[PDB]
DNA sequence: AGCAAGCATAAAAGATCTAAACATAAAATCTGTA
DNA sequence: TACAGATTTTATGTTTAGATCTTTTATGCTTGCTT
């Protein structure tokens, strides 16, 4: 039936946040920020006064999602009263924040009613000719996100400049800056403090199970008539989410103990909502949220535990020789030599104590710890995984490490498990149990 | 759902979950889509099916192991998604941008914006995924790169009526585990058991083999006659269980390494196939043991001089036995990495073992035969680009295995064992 | 073609001249009256800053309400006299006066923490000469301003400074000798004075110091009119960069703006509010306009003990004067806020602004977020940190490795099992809660609240390929996570 | 390192296509992929590797692992010669055992030496 | 003669950076000569 | 005599060769000791 159909597109698109503003939907615990933040803005583009906002909080925490449903929100009936202009700090530079900025301003300047054109200096002084200069002013709102970014410790002449357009220009400019970094402050050097405002909003954070019960029934309770099955999902929802005793108020309770973070919910249950047949099947879904502990149970099975759960019995054989080795060691390293003489001794006191398991060579065995590195169960004695700029991995890559010039088999590794980890996961019933404990 | 879910063998929560988030309506999709898992887990498989089942999902399919840097990969998506808007509508007019004037992920995100905005002509909203298969097999690879990728959505218009939307399939979960507080939504693809492996192995290798030529040859040779359909196919499928059941310890969970292996000795176990052995698979087992014995995925070790084989023997006591060599001798410790030591130690210990004629000295011949080993790497020093050899502070250290330096010593019919017996055997 | 190793398609090159302004004329001697020409010293360019005036204005507007404390918010703001920079003020008109009305070159070099009023003491300065030039009691000059922070290159002070006193765009090497000829060698008689405000002289000379030197050196010849007043946020730049017999050589007048006192920080902001303060206003109580002298007359004050708190808190921590400014904006809007949401006014007997207001201005700006966030963190995150605190304890180490969190986590959810809370949560910790899922070796949302802590600035771990071994050392100070943690029942209790 | 090799690599095959041939491309495997559209004939790459003893064997396998990915094309075929001072033992030991498995599909051994035999 | 424990310290491995060598390119400017 | 066409000037980009630095383990020296 297709009411089933409009029913489960419409709460895909309630979790998802893609329906229409004005019907959009905040969360009583941030319904008090997103008042400031509407505040703030309302008091750039409608009584034009400048502002310099920085929004702190974790990933996820709704800086964004809040930032755009206000500036849809005052779209709507102040259309030609403001230009957006939207940076963030992951994909723009110091040099291309300018172009970024000024093609910005262009496009913006074209759609309500050149910037762009001409060399990096030419440009700069160009939009700082237009904004650091019956009818009124068009107000500027920056959407800076990442401004940890551009606030680094060698330079700060964007934030600078756009700080500078805030207090002595003519033209109304509201800049609000997202960042996750609480001491955003201390970033800025002291004549951008001077020119910043101070005025941090730090995003409101889940305090309560309740607020995240309140959370996930407005996520969940479709408030517009349009299935035949929309009381009946409400009454549904609505009774497995009244009852402390129900599998969805467990499951609410464990995310606000572990992750206390509704995206991970709507994550864990757009699927739910998505496999879900019929109207039947949905209802089921929601009282037992049995595709809930799949979802949870998939998600942790690349993990340590999940990638030894997946390994054959010579690969458990020389890990576990290797972990022997490396608890033997007073630096935790290791190389091939000292773990396949600790397996050949494993095998050959197993075969002993005795239909016999095979003993495989050095030839049959590099494969296997090749297997083994590449699963990361173990490292280099000394390795940086992935460096932290393009800068850093690019001097790693010009360097030639020592790892790879000595010999496969002396090459000194690093475990990632340690024995008593082994321990514990292997079952009691494995050959290799009493070889566990050294 | 209007969306079809294709029947993987062994993938039915990801094909459940792929089919969840990836939907022709740009509203119930997510920016961003993750999936996650190792080598041989089917899940570029698992995407090639879902999208073979779904004509009506554009698709541009990106591979960045062949893209080195984050610039040739950005050129590739802003030349790929205009070759693929181009190819869907072909009756919009459309101007030519450059792929390779994108330099900077803003200039992508304007290239983007430039090429989506002549589209507005569609009626309705659409959604192009770009697929980038193995986003973590980048070489040039660091972890400020994604944080890119994900806010990438972000800048570009979200009125446009063409939406991109992302898919990586990436391949350690120590990468994924650095972008956890982003809540992408992921699909994890587990390594595949001893079972589902064998099966994944027979339905794809089996027709494939029970076809093959040697077959084709062998079975007229042996003036064989019997079921082609079907007694083949369980040859075929016998041969690869006897592969799996011998081979599964050593290559693990490991598809292409089991694929090998059976490329490798199939020829050899139809060469082996006759009239009597054919019928009974126990038989034609026992008649091809050796194949299945050892693994065989191998492909006088050095032609040096006598005083090349004589410095390197040399070295190698040098650098794995202590500096006691003023008690008794010339009148395991294996394990670890070699100690350094200096030039006059190593000569004086290849005069001590050179052979008399009454003693070697030092020639040009010498040395030069002991900077040729250090040019074929085989002895390495402490050195750092600049190498200067006659500085009194660079040391020098061995780089040949004991299996490379015993086989040297025994083929100058020299006892290196006897020498390193005293600490151990 | 030739197939090219690389290629640049995005080079954006400008239409900037080569030739210097030294080989333009055939001779010294041939150099016209540069005063008279039309493109020089402004002549040319007066409304070229006026073509992108209106590329920013919009016909359309509602009758937006102005509240009686808009009119303090709106007066209260860096642009919006002189109190106390009346000392200094003094010295640099005197020096800028004594250079011009001789025809003579000088430098000042003015020095101070930001907020002071160096820039705007500086521009009225300028303002009173160019007011005296205009009287003809002095030669005419001209005014150029350049902030080194305000430019791509440090090398564009030359561009810019050329091609305000020629009209050319020249390269910067080409205006730099422009420049040269033009200060050493063109005669007085066909020169006009420059007054030169190198704000922000600390982004100039950061890489090779050649612009201090270039800038300080053009005071000293005799032809040269220049008059340079240099900005800069430490008294010793020039001794330090060019070296001490260099500056020796310069002679520069040196003035130092220190930080303003309390009083004199409250006389600056009682100025900016002298006739609002204490005034009278008519308010449409139907829809909160403010007229300035249903209407009621209501009297508009802001307490003086407000201005003394806010005066004496700035003095005593920054000296500032933009900080005091916007502590008493930011009280203004509070007092707004709450006036606005008592009335219901929306946006399109007396009022008074509280000392309430201003010390929750000053609070939102000394407070830190740091103990407020760890008090909602998660179970999951704030046992991590518990754990970090244990090893911090046990072992008397800044940096923790993270095998460490990760068996003291196993730890101490094995030894108080026997404590409610944990007996009911290990089971959602180690298992998801489900029976289906094993035992893991990291508790759930270890990488999660590992990079929550990470990202927050709490935490900083050293970059390493073993998970097991990267060290992690808190970025805060100890004691407010150890009241954090002590805030929390259940790790208070365990 | 990986990159280098194949821009070198792709900027001499270029080169060598342009001049026999008698616009402007990305110096990464798209050229390879491209080849037949942009040139009109099939790929016969063949590779040779000067001093295999030399080369750091890390960025070595990389790089034929990275040129496997180029074998999805049916227009291009690549051939590799690995001038070797020693015994292919050493390479056995310092590739993977997947490059090992990989390069044994097809490999012949060639005693290159001009004292060979005397 | 022969060697274990404690200490200081020269040193190996590598992060982080600079800069010369190698390379490309648009605007201005020199340079022929019809 | 103005011209196109060759050259220079200014401005970044790409890659290799060489440097200094911190960080951590090896190492000669010293002290105490028995053959
Ligand atoms: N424009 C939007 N409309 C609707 N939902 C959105 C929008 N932007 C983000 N969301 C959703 O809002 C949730 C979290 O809000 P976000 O704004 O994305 O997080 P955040 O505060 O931006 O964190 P950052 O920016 O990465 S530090 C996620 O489920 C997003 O999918
Ligand atoms: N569920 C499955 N059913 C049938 N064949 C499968 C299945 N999963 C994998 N295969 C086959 O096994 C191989 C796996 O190939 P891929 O799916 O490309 O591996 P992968 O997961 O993409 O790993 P990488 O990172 O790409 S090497 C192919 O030859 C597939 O045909
Ligand atoms: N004497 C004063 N009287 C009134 N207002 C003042 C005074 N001094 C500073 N202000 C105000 O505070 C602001 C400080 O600006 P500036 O004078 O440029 O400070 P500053 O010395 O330039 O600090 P920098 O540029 O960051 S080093 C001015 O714009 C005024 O709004
Ligand atoms: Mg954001
Ligand atoms: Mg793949
Ligand atoms: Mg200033």
């Amino acid at each position: 039936d297709p009411g089933f159909g409009s029913l489960q597109r419409r709460l895909l698109q309630q979790l998802y946040g893609t329906l229409p503003t004005d019907e959009k939907i905040i969360f009583t615990y941030l319904q008090d920020c997103q008042q400031e933040i509407d505040r703030i803005i309302k008091q750039s583009i409608i009584q034009k006064e400048s502002h310099s906002v920085i929004l702190v909080g974790p990933r996820q925490s709704y800086k964004t999602y809040l930032l755009d449903y206000e500036l849809s929100l005052l779209q709507q009936s102040y259309k030609e009263q403001f230009i957006t202009i939207r940076l963030n700090g992951f994909i723009h530079s110091e040099q291309t924040a300018i172009n970024g900025i000024a093609t910005q301003l262009e496009q913006q300047l074209q759609k309500i009613h050149t910037i762009s054109s001409g060399s990096l200096t030419e440009v700069f002084e160009k939009i700082l000719l237009l904004l650091d200069s019956s009818i009124t002013k068009i107000t500027v709102v920056f959407i800076f996100d990442e401004i940890d970014t551009f606030a680094g410790p060698v330079r700060q002449t964007l934030l600078y400049n756009l700080f500078d357009m805030v207090e002595h220009s003519r033209v109304p400019v509201c800049i609000f800056g997202c960042t996750t970094k609480l001491n955003i402050l201390e970033y800025l050097e002291k004549r951008v403090k001077s020119r910043f405002s101070q005025r941090v909003i730090y995003m409101p954070q889940i305090q309560n199970l309740d607020d995240m019960v309140d959370a996930v029934r407005n996520l969940l309770t479709v408030r517009s008539e349009i299935s035949p099955w929309v009381s009946q999902w409400n009454e549904t929802l609505e009774k497995e989410l009244s009852d402390p005793r129900s599998n969805l108020n467990r499951h609410i309770r464990m995310n606000f103990e572990t992750f206390r973070s509704l995206p991970t919910l709507k994550n864990s249950i757009i699927p739910l909502v998505a496999t879900s047949k019929n109207f039947g099947s949905l209802c089921t879904a929601i009282k037992s949220c049995s595709f809930l502990d799949i979802y949870n149970k998939n998600q942790l099975s690349n993990n340590l535990t999940g990638r030894l759960q997946s390994l054959s019995d010579l690969e458990l054989a020389i890990l576990i020789s290797a972990a022997r080795v490396a608890l033997r060691a007073k630096d935790g390293s290791f190389n091939f030599n000292l773990a396949y003489a600790e397996y050949e001794k494993m095998i050959k006191a197993i075969n002993s104590r005795i239909n016999t398991i095979k003993l495989w060579l050095k030839k049959d065995v590099k494969n296997v710890w090749e297997n083994l590195v590449q699963l990361d169960f173990f490292t280099e004695k000394s390795a940086v995984g992935l460096r932290d700029n393009a800068t850093a991995a690019f001097y790693a890559s010009n360097y030639q490490f020592q790892g790879t010039m000595i010999p496969f088999d002396l090459r000194s590794y690093q475990m990632q498990i340690i024995l008593q980890e082994l321990r514990r996961i292997i079952p009691k019933s494995n050959m290799y149990y009493s070889w566990t404990q050294l | 759902m209007n969306v079809t879910t294709p029947e993987v063998a062994f993938r039915e929560y990801q094909t459940n979950c792929l089919a969840s988030y990836i939907s022709a309506d740009p509203d119930i999709t997510p920016s961003n889509l993750i999936l996650q898992g190792y080598s041989g887990t089917g899940k570029t498989y698992t995407l090639k099916k879902y999208f073979n089942a779904n004509p009506n999902l554009h698709a541009v399919w990106l591979e960045p192991v062949e893209l080195v840097s984050w610039k040739p990969l950005l050129q590739a998506i802003a030349r790929t998604v205009q070759y693929k808007l181009k190819t869907l509508y072909p009756n919009i007019p459309t101007t030519d941008y450059d792929p390779l004037q994108v330099e900077e992920p803003f200039l992508l995100v304007k290239t983007l914006h430039n090429i989506f905005v002549q589209y507005e002509s569609l009626q309705e909203k659409t959604c192009l995924f770009l697929i980038l298969d193995g986003f973590d097999s980048l070489q040039d690879l660091d972890a400020a790169l994604f944080n890119k990728y994900i806010k990438l959505n972000e800048l570009l218009p979200k009125d446009s009526k063409i939406n991109i939307k992302f898919i990586y399939t990436m391949l350690e979960t120590s990468f994924l585990q650095r972008y956890s507080t982003h809540c992408i939504p992921t699909v994890m693809f587990p390594r595949y058991n001893v079972d589902e492996v064998s099966t994944i192995l027979v339905m794809s290798r089996c027709g494939e083999l029970m076809e093959d030529s040697c077959l084709r040859k062998r079975i007229i040779e042996e003036q064989i006659t019997d079921c082609t359909d079907d007694q083949f196919q369980n040859v075929a499928a016998n041969f690869i269980h006897l592969i799996v059941q011998a081979f599964h310890s050593y290559t693990g969970n490991d598809i292409f390494a089991l694929n090998d292996l059976i490329d490798f000795k199939w020829p050899k176990y139809v060469s082996r196939i006759t009239k009597e052995n054919i019928f009974e698979p126990l038989a034609l087992y026992k008649s091809a043991i050796k194949l299945f014995l050892s693994t065989d995925d191998n492909l006088q070790t050095y032609d040096l001089s006598i005083i090349s084989k004589y410095l390197l023997i040399a070295s190698y006591i040098c650098s794995y036995l202590e500096p006691r060599y003023d008690a008794s001798i010339f009148s395991n410790p294996r394990y670890l990495q070699p100690s350094l030591f200096a030039i006059e130690r190593l000569l004086a210990i290849f005069q001590a073992i050179f052979p008399i004629q009454s003693l070697m000295k030092a020639n040009i011949e010498v040395f030069q035969n002991l900077s040729e080993l250090h040019t074929l790497k085989l002895i390495a020093t402490t050195m750092n680009k600049n190498i200067d050899y006659l500085s009194p502070k660079v040391r020098w250290k061995v780089n040949v295995p004991w299996e490379i330096i015993k086989e040297i010593s025994e083929s100058v019919h020299f006892n290196i064992s006897d020498y390193f017996s005293d600490i151990h055997e | 073609p030739v197939i090219r190793k690389f290629t640049k398609k995005n080079v954006a090159r400008a239409k900037k001249k080569y030739t210097p302004f030294s080989k333009r004329f055939k001779s010294i001697a041939a150099i016209p009256d540069l005063t008279s020409l039309p493109e020089f010293y402004g002549n040319s360019s007066e409304l070229m800053a006026s073509r992108f005036e209106n590329k920013l204005k919009t016909t359309q507007k509602h009758q937006i309400v102005e509240t009686i404390f808009s009119k303090v918010k709106k007066q209260l703001n860096s642009s919006y006299y002189l109190p106390a920079r009346e000392n200094e003020f003094a010295s640099i008109y005197l020096s800028a006066y004594s250079a011009i009305e001789s025809d003579s070159a000088t430098t000042i070099y003015v020095a101070g923490t930001p907020g002071v009023g160096k820039t705007l003491t500086v521009r009225e300065v300028v303002k009173e000469l160019l007011s005296s030039s205009a009287q003809r009691e002095i030669p005419d000059f001209l005014y150029v301003e350049i902030n080194g922070l305000k430019m791509v290159k440090p090398t564009d002070c030359y561009e810019t400074l050329w091609n305000k006193v020629s009209g050319e765009r020249l390269t910067w090497a080409a205006s730099m000798e422009s420049l040269e000829f033009y200060f050493k060698r063109v005669p007085k008689n066909k020169k006009k004075t420059i007054v030169v405000l190198l704000d922000e002289l600390d982004a100039m000379v950061t890489k090779s110091q050649d612009i201090m030197y270039n800038f300080f050196n053009w005071t000293t010849y005799e032809n040269a009119k220049l008059i340079v007043i240099a900005v800069a946020n430490t008294m010793d730049l020039p001794e330090r960069q060019l070296g001490n017999k260099i500056t020796s050589r310069i002679g520069f007048t040196r003035i130092m703006f220190t930080g303003y006192t309390h009083e004199e920080l409250k006389n600056i902001i009682d100025l900016r509010l002298k006739g609002l303060n204490d005034s009278f206003f008519y308010v449409d109580t139907k829809t909160g306009n403010a007229i300035l002298i249903d209407v009621r007359k209501v009297r508009l004050r802001m307490s003086a003990d407000a201005i003394e708190i806010a005066s004496r808190k700035v003095a005593s921590v920054s000296g500032d004067a933009r900080r005091a400014l916007k502590v008493c904006k930011r009280a203004a809007e509070i007092a707004e806020k709450h006036y606005m949401a008592k009335h219901g006014y929306g946006y399109d007997g007396v009022q008074t602004v509280h000392i309430t207001h201003v010390m929750k201005a000053l609070n939102e700006t000394l407070n830190s977020h740091v103990i407020t966030f760890m008090t909602r963190l998660s179970f999951t995150a704030k046992l991590f940190i518990y754990a970090l605190l244990n090893l911090m304890k046990k072992n008397g180490s800044q940096e923790q490795e993270l095998g460490d969190i990760v068996d003291e986590i196993k730890l101490l959810i094995e030894v108080n099992g026997s404590n409610k809370f944990v007996m009911e949560i290990a089971k959602t910790l180690f298992q998801q809660g489900s029976d289906n899922i094993s035992e893991q070796l990291r508790i759930i949302s270890w990488d999660f609240v590992l990079n929550q802590l990470l990202d927050a600035g709490i935490l900083f771990k050293q970059t390493m390929k073993n998970d097991r071994i990267c060290c992690v050392k808190l970025n805060i100070s100890v004691e407010e996570a150890k009241r954090a943690m002590n805030e929390d029942e259940t790790l208070r209790n365990l | 390192n990986v990159r280098m090799m194949l821009r070198r690599s792709m900027y001499k095959l270029y080169s060598a296509a342009d001049a026999e041939e008698h616009n402007d491309v990305s110096y990464d495997l798209s050229l390879v992929e491209n080849f037949k559209r942009l040139f009109g004939k099939d790929l016969a790459m063949v590779f040779n590797f000067k001093d295999v003893d030399s080369i750091n064997f890390n960025t070595l396998d990389n790089f034929i692992i990275l040129l496997k990915s180029a074998f999805k094309y049916d227009h291009v075929k690549i051939s590799l010669i690995f001038n070797i001072n020693t015994n292919l033992s050493n390479i056995e030991k310092n590739l993977r055992q997947s490059t090992i498995r990989l390069l044994k599909r097809n490999y012949h051994k060639l005693d290159v030496s001009s004292n060979k035999g005397f």
